[PDB]
């Protein structure tokens, strides 16, 4: 079970129907994972995380899960990139559909065999290199 | 700061001075246009209405942030969990009435992700206008300095801060000394590099003296806080 500030159930965590009062088992489903920003989603299912892949995903996709995120309008850049998470499963996207983590599906491979990085905002750059 | 060095224009482009009744009261990193990252100390009443705060930014002088430089805050927000006897969830958010403009010398620090794989003692680099000396005055230029995490078994050792350091804090110094974080520094950015980027890994929350041997400074552990941080930001985003 997973507290909201009050637990749930963990089947309802991220299954796109709010169960909390104030909402935390709907609104931390999108996140961004290592130095590479490798874009992951929780499986209510599978009680993990797992990266998304580049299959069919698009900048609109992207901008639409840093709005998930708490970026409302930011967005950098977005491109998919070999998986250093160290995952074997993924979340493949269906194109037949709706909220960015309810329109995915497992999958233990992507066609394109990257995953989607995601930078929401042009960030951590100063001065040198 | 103790033990650093004047910072250089764009050096730290994250880095605010938050001021009340004209006077620098603490720092705070810049995370998108409107929002800062600063210590939950820092707000405790009568300083929690937003009103009294203002955000210099992309200057080094205190002397140089003239009547009409600074953006007024427009919410602040302290840790939930905030306990003000211990530090423990020293974080709190600040947002701007009108959106900084982003440069050479006004840039945002990135949020630490999960899967940072840092080092034990990972590099680290820390900033503000504090006392360059133990019970001194605020610093009129921008200061920086290198530290480097200490792991938090180490630092809870007897000899150093003996239990007191929470999963919400995270300590970064020398145990000889001599470089350390100091008055005025509080709600600054504690930052590393890594893959090319800059992360915000910590904010300067609190320590016995300044640069005192085996009293490394803490901070809050902003990795613990992301999630928090998120929603505050998606929750202002729809409306309130
Ligand atoms: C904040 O103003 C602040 C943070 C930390 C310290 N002490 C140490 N870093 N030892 C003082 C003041
Ligand atoms: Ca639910």
């Amino acid at each position: 079970g997973i507290e909201c500030d009050s637990c749930i159930n963990p089947s309802n965590w991220c299954d796109g129907v709010s169960h909390c009062p104030g909402g935390e088992d709907e609104n931390r489903c999108v996140r961004l994972y290592g130095p590479n920003f490798i874009l992951q989603v929780y499986s209510s299912q599978r009680k993990s995380w797992h990266p998304v892949c580049q299959d069919d995903w698009n900048e609109n996709y992207g901008r639409a899960a840093c709005r998930d995120m708490g970026y409302k309008n930011n967005f950098y850049s977005s491109q998919g990139i070999v998986d250093d998470s160290g995952s074997t499963s993924f979340m493949k996207l269906n194109t037949s559909a709706v909220d960015i983590y309810k329109k995915l599906y497992h999958s233990d491979a992507c066609s394109s065999k990257a995953v989607v990085s995601l930078r929401c905002i042009a960030c951590g750059v100063n001065l040198n290199d | 700061i103790v033990g650093g060095e004047s910072a250089l224009p764009g050096a730290w482009p994250w880095q605010v001075s938050l001021h009340v009744q004209n006077v620098h009261v603490c720092g705070g990193s810049i995370i998108t246009p409107e929002w800062i990252v600063t210590a939950a100390h820092c707000v405790e009443k009568p300083l929690n209405n937003p009103w009294h705060w203002t955000a210099f930014a992309g200057i080094l002088r205190q002397s140089f942030m003239f009547y009409g430089a600074g953006y007024q805050v427009e919410k602040v927000i302290s840790h939930p969990n905030y306990d003000s006897k211990t530090k423990n969830n020293d974080i709190a958010l600040m947002k701007l009435q009108k959106p900084l403009t982003f440069n050479d010398l006004v840039k945002p620090v990135c949020l630490p992700n999960p899967g940072m794989m840092l080092q034990p003692e990972q590099l680290c680099w820390i900033s503000g206008w504090g006392a360059t000396e133990e019970k001194g005055k605020t610093s009129e230029v921008l200061n920086a300095a290198k530290v480097l995490l200490i792991e938090t078994q180490r630092c809870n050792s007897r000899y150093v801060y003996d239990n007191l350091i929470t999963p919400a804090m995270i300590c970064a110094g020398f145990l000889q000394g001599n470089v350390d974080s100091c008055q005025g520094d509080s709600g600054g950015p504690l930052v590393t590099s890594k893959n090319n980027i800059w992360w915000l890994i910590g904010d300067t929350s609190w320590g016995s003296g300044c640069a005192k041997a085996y009293r490394p400074g803490v901070y809050g552990n902003v990795m613990v806080f992301t999630d928090w941080i998120y929603r505050q930001m998606r929750a202002d985003g729809e409306f309130v």
